């Protein structure tokens, strides 16, 4: 029944399907499918900021237009202001540390550009700054492939020393299941 | 203020918080509460070093002085330091607390001793509560040397009339419990020594007990293991007195090969013997049992017995049974396949 005239049709097919499932799997590996996945959302941000920076504008001539015929100008710079303006949260003095100040507003936004905590954790052998990110280019920044925990200790008496937590040994673990999983067919089962 | 006394009163405390910069920490909780039946004096510190050397100081003072007879006190003493590179961790906490007549008081006392450099740790506690009718005394220590362990308990219930002796053993990731249970109450000889052990597969399970009241000694036996292929258990129950003896024993063997158990059981009263035993298999070929009891009274006994073989290809079913009670000839004969 798996090996008469119309079988080996199904079993190159299967073959075929077999080679194009493994070339699949060759991409979607952790760093690939992180870079694939930044590059994407970076474009599809870039593109919608040029997408929102078109419609702002038109969307405020729309407004001017109709403002200056109907007498609700007051309504108008109301919205501009609280749009355009939005709020600007200052340096924030906290136990984590100290945060920037950050302006919350549509240009903001649409340059980009975000300021990460600067948090210093006690008692901690590694230190997190306050990093700039572009959204609109993601594939280039923060790539997680070599993490490493710092050296802490807890209660004076649980002192934990640093463990590389690196994303190659899981690519590779990843790798070693795709090449067993395609080693291993489908095909008729022994009497055992 | 007022002209009343019980109007005039006092409720005051201090909310101090201060953090320097420099990872410096301060902590004061004041409370005085100054009223004509009790005269509450709290206060506590915490001062913490978050940059170099993080030494870890707290001090509780307690004074609730009541007017009416109850004075309540207590003192917390939080040391721990970090000797050149050794830490040295000290804890002193007493509580004490009297009303008229009736005391209570407990202490305790921990020291802990590690080296990072080996990760050897020494832990080491003491317990002492005394009361007006109870009395608290227990003692563990532990060394835990870099991933070896020894864990040792023990505790004196009041005044060790219950003995409760533990010992935790772990090295070289095969887990090690042992620990003992004693108690010396009127006539209760009890000693229970409960043992427990772990491996990769296997995890043995043995325990015993002995009741040993006046004239009853009894006895239970519990031993089994574990296996990836099988159960094994064997449960020993002996019941002797002076005159009866209750003996039953239970055999259990499971595995791929087949079900087998044996519940032995016998008694003997006087004038009276009955034991009871039972085959019971049960494989892959077919279920085969087997019972036996026979009843011994004085001189008039019933011998019985009861095979089967449940089989596909056939079965086997016989009965027979005879007695001489009374001096009647009773007989049956009872096969049948």
């Amino acid at each position: 029944a798996l090996s008469s005239a119309s079988l080996a049709h199904m079993k190159a097919k299967f073959r075929e399907t077999l080679e194009d499932t493994r070339d699949r799997m060759y991409q979607m590996d952790i760093q690939q499918e992180l870079q694939r996945y930044l590059s994407l959302v970076g474009q599809v941000y870039s593109t919608l900021v040029t997408y929102i920076s078109d419609w702002w504008t038109l969307a405020a001539k729309n407004l001017t237009d109709f403002a200056e015929q109907y007498s609700i100008q007051d309504w108008a710079k109301r919205m501009k202001a609280l749009v355009e303006q939005g709020f600007t949260v200052p340096e924030i003095k906290t136990i984590l540390g100290t945060m920037p100040a950050f302006e919350v507003s549509l240009q903001a936004l649409q340059k980009a550009t975000f300021q990460t905590p600067d948090f210093i954790v006690p008692l901690t052998d590694l230190r997190i700054p306050s990093v700039q990110i572009n959204f609109k280019d993601l594939k280039n920044i923060k790539i997680p492939s070599r993490f490493s925990t710092p050296e802490f200790t807890i209660l004076n008496t649980f002192h934990i020393p640093s463990f590389t937590i690196d994303f190659v040994e899981m690519k590779v673990k990843i790798i070693r299941t795709i090449d067993q999983m395609l080693n291993s067919e489908l095909q008729w089962p022994v009497p055992d | 203020d007022s002209v009343v006394d019980l109007l005039s009163y006092n409720v005051q405390g201090s909310g101090e918080t201060t953090y320097d910069h420099k990872n410096t920490f301060t902590l004061s909780c004041d409370g005085s509460l100054r009223h004509k039946f009790l005269d509450s004096n709290i206060k506590f510190s915490h001062v913490e070093k978050l940059g170099n050397n993080p030494v870890s100081k707290g001090l509780l003072i307690f004074d609730a002085s009541s007017s009416w007879g109850p004075q309540m006190s207590a003192s917390v003493h939080l040391d721990s330091k970090k000797k050149q590179h050794l830490f040295v961790k000290e804890v002193k906490i007493d509580g004490q607390f009297r009303v008229s007549s009736f005391y209570a008081k407990g202490t305790y006392g921990l020291s802990c001793q590690r080296d990072p450099n080996t990760g050897r740790l020494n832990g080491e506690s003491n317990l002492r509560f005394n009361s007006s009718y109870l009395q608290g005394t227990n003692q563990i220590t532990g060394r835990y040397e870099d991933g070896t362990l020894s864990l040792t308990s023990t505790s004196d219930l009041q005044s060790g009339i219950i003995k409760n002796t533990a010992s935790l053993k772990y090295e070289n990731y095969e887990l090690t419990l042992k620990s003992d249970t004693n108690g010396k109450y009127k006539n209760f000889a009890t000693s229970n020594k409960m043992d427990m052990t772990f491996s990769k597969q296997n995890a043995l399970l043995r325990s015993e007990y002995q009741a040993d009241y006046e004239s009853l000694r009894f006895f239970s036996l519990l031993s089994g293991s574990l296996n990836s292929h099988g159960l094994e258990l064997n449960a020993d129950i002996l019941g002797t007195d002076k005159i009866n003896s209750g003996a039953h024993k239970a055999t259990l063997r499971i595995g791929q090969d087949g079900i087998s158990t044996s519940a032995t059981t016998n008694l003997k009263c006087s004038l009276l013997v009955l034991e009871n035993e039972l085959n019971a298999e049960l494989g892959l070929s077919g279920a085969s049992m087997k019972l036996t009891t026979n009843g011994r009274f004085r001189e008039h006994n019933a011998k019985f017995s009861l095979d089967g073989k449940a089989a596909l290809t056939e079965l086997s079913l016989g009965s027979a049974y005879q007695a001489m009670i009374l001096g009647v000839d009773s007989k049956n004969i009872f096969n049948f396949k």
